[PDB]
């Protein structure tokens, strides 16, 4: 999780925001997932929160369903996932890298075992998207016994027990997605919170500069990164053009 | 924090993503004010008995024991209306529902009888319907589909993943999340996250407060066991719940042992499953080495879930019940034994559950053996489906 400190001193040295980008790892195959990964680093992605595909996503949308599906048809596995890990850590040193699971993943081999195999690949964070804080006990404990912060959800429909809760267990960043938004931010600096980062559709030059505006260390693509994909498939060339173009210039925005 | 204990020793839980979170507990603690209410329960008495058809008869079988020492009677849950044991919950929840101030209802089926079931009480209780299906099971459905559009209910078709159930599910809980304020997700079995697994088991707890009463009247004693199949397992639930203080009572869930539990493709994860954590719970589930949800198999639909209620994985951890498997040639015939000697078609589903206890009966014949299966559905659903086998094979 140290990574992410020194990430969020350094840009908040230079009045910037922190963007970061999400993708399915090995979507559409292997090797291009590589090259993409690659080209959003070059391009300016300041972290990486990156997917593990699972048979049963009940907390995603579409866009990421299919992305699953052809990291599936890849023949994508969880073993070939961390050995993909570590050839981009390997690669890029202090970048932070974080994954986005679903319990089951975790808890298959073992949760401790887990946390174990992401401190030596050298993931950053986890966040598990079906354990809310309310059974998260084993498993952001296990993530804290092997240096790995875990990263919680605030919904919308957040309450103020909520809050402290989030405040309190999350390490590395909190993963913002009614209540005024400002004032949202207000409260978890209040209880000493994680940085927030913004993922809530995050589509937009302007809504990367208005997340900012607003107190948020910075902001999360969710699914507008997957979409580039997709439209792609065809054309691995043009790909990595339109991803390079679009990342620049979201990061150009949080400055 | 809840008000109930979402887990049955170390199965159950509530692993959703934390904004469904608001509406589970909403729900459990209009559950619990619910339990409490006795125009609550006298509203649910009254649908059960005046509409549904409860209570429902014990039936003593006259021929299927002749030359052994077993009485068999068979809980008749395929005289209620619908068909199936699933009204009686689909009713609760709807009025639970209504209690709640919400005016819709979500649903997702497969097999096409839950789809069924949540319509009709919505029909009734002037609640909007809709209902998420996979395209794959649409198709092979058709029957059920009319019926629910009959009733008017709306179906969602869903052109994502496998197009099958998983994803029906899983747009099912998507919808949820943004309109629990006015919508409730009814669930169709004694599974998925607290409080449903509760829930369902309470509003079909009167099958088994029934037969003990029956069979005490008409035999002036407890059953030396109660058999029940277990696709997810609310009828097998609604059946022991009121016996499980009576330890003199065996406790048999019957899982779908499909082509043989050998082959790969049947439908048991409780007995030869792995604990997982999937559709918000943990417990025992079909899954691959490295953690995949697998699909599990069986000649029924409606056994076609795997997974299974955290209940029941307790119980028997604990050996309060036993579970067993029954295959696809089992339980054809005894759906075909129960037609020629008794004068009832069962559903196929239900007739894992009979195979079993026709299987105890002639194992040891001799033995002196008072036998209650839940007969959970009638099987005029399995018509063509059972005549195209007998075809392919001659009969
Ligand atoms: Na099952």
């Amino acid at each position: 999780m140290e990574r992410y400190e020194n990430l969020f001193a350094q840009l908040n040295d230079r009045r910037e925001g922190a963007f970061v980008p999400f993708v399915t790892l090995g979507d559409p195959g292997i090797e291009q997932s590589l090259k993409i990964i690659d080209t959003l680093i070059d391009a300016g992605a300041d972290a990486l929160e990156l997917g593990v595909p699972f048979s049963d996503p009940l907390a995603d949308g579409p866009t990421i369903q299919n992305a699953n599906l052809r990291a599936f048809a890849a023949g994508v596995t969880p073993a070939q996932c961390f050995e993909m890990l570590a050839l981009i850590r390997e690669k890029h040193p202090t970048i932070p890298i974080g994954l986005l699971m679903y319990a089951n993943l975790v808890f298959n081999n073992g949760i401790d075992a887990f946390y174990a195999r992401c401190e030596q690949v050298g993931v950053d964070s986890v966040l598990v998207a079906d354990v809310p804080v309310e059974e998260s006990a084993p498993f952001r404990q296990a993530a804290l016994r092997h240096n790995i912060a875990p990263i919680f959800i605030c919904p919308p429909n957040a309450d103020d027990d909520l809050l402290r809760q989030v405040a309190s267990y999350g390490r590395g960043y909190t993963y913002l997605l009614a209540l005024p938004l400002h004032h949202l931010i207000e409260k978890l600096k209040e209880y000493h919170a994680a940085p927030a980062l913004q993922g809530f559709g995050i589509s937009s030059p302007e809504q990367v500069s208005a997340a900012v505006r607003a107190g948020a260390a910075g902001a999360i693509s969710g699914s507008a990164i997957v979409k580039i994909i997709e439209k792609n498939l065809a054309s691995p060339k043009q790909m990595l053009a339109e991803l390079r173009s679009f990342v620049s210039a979201m990061k150009a925005a949080s400055r | 924090t809840t008000l109930l204990n979402p887990y049955f020793g170390e199965f159950g839980g509530m692993y959703v993503p934390q904004i469904l979170m608001p509406a589970l507990n909403q729900l459990e603690e209009a559950f619990v004010s619910a339990q409490k209410d006795p125009e609550f329960q006298a509203q649910f008495a009254d649908l059960l008995k005046n509409y549904a058809g409860r209570p429902t008869a014990l039936t003593k079988c006259q021929n299927i024991t002749a030359g052994t020492r077993t009485t068999l009677y068979l809980k008749r849950e395929d005289l209620l209306h619908g068909g199936a044991h699933k009204t009686n919950q689909v009713l609760g929840q709807a009025l639970l529902a209504k209690r709640m101030g919400k005016s819709e209802i979500i649903a997702e089926t497969g097999a096409g009888q839950h789809g069924v079931a949540s319509a009709l009480a919505s029909a009734l209780l002037g609640l909007k319907c809709r209902i998420y299906m996979g395209a794959k099971d649409v198709e092979r459905q058709s029957p059920n589909v009319f019926r629910m559009r009959l009733m008017g209910a709306e179906v969602i078709p869903v052109h994502s993943g496998s197009a099958t159930l998983k994803d029906a599910c899983n747009e099912a809980l998507r919808d949820w999340s943004g309109s629990y304020e006015t919508a409730h997700y009814m669930l169709g079995t004694a599974a998925g996250p607290h409080p449903y697994p509760t829930i369902v088991r309470e509003f079909q707890r009167m099958i088994g407060e029934e037969t003990k009463a029956q069979i005490l009247d008409k035999e002036g004693r407890l059953p030396d066991a109660v058999i029940a199949c277990v696709g997810g397992g609310s009828n097998a639930i609604g059946m022991f719940a009121d016996f499980i203080n009576d330890t003199s009572v065996g406790l048999i869930g019957v899982e779908p042992g499909g082509h043989g539990i050998e082959t790969g493709e049947h439908g048991a994860p409780l007995k030869h499953g792995r604990v997982g954590i999937y559709f918000g719970m943990k417990a025992p589930m079909m899954q691959t080495a490295d953690g995949q949800i697998e699909e599990s198999y069986s000649i029924s639909a409606g056994l076609d879930f795997p997974s299974v209620g955290p209940q029941h994985a307790y119980l028997n951890s604990i050996g309060r019940a036993d579970y067993v498997s029954i295959t696809d040639d089992e339980a054809l015939e005894a759906f075909k034994t129960l037609c020629r000697h008794e004068g009832i078609i069962p559903a196929l589903e239900s007739s894992h559950a009979l195979a079993h206890a026709l299987k105890m009966m002639r194992e040891q014949p001799e033995k002196e053996q008072l036998l209650v299966v839940n007969l959970s559905g009638r099987g005029d659903k399995d018509i063509f489906t059972v005549h195209d086998i007998l075809k392919a094979r001659g009969e």
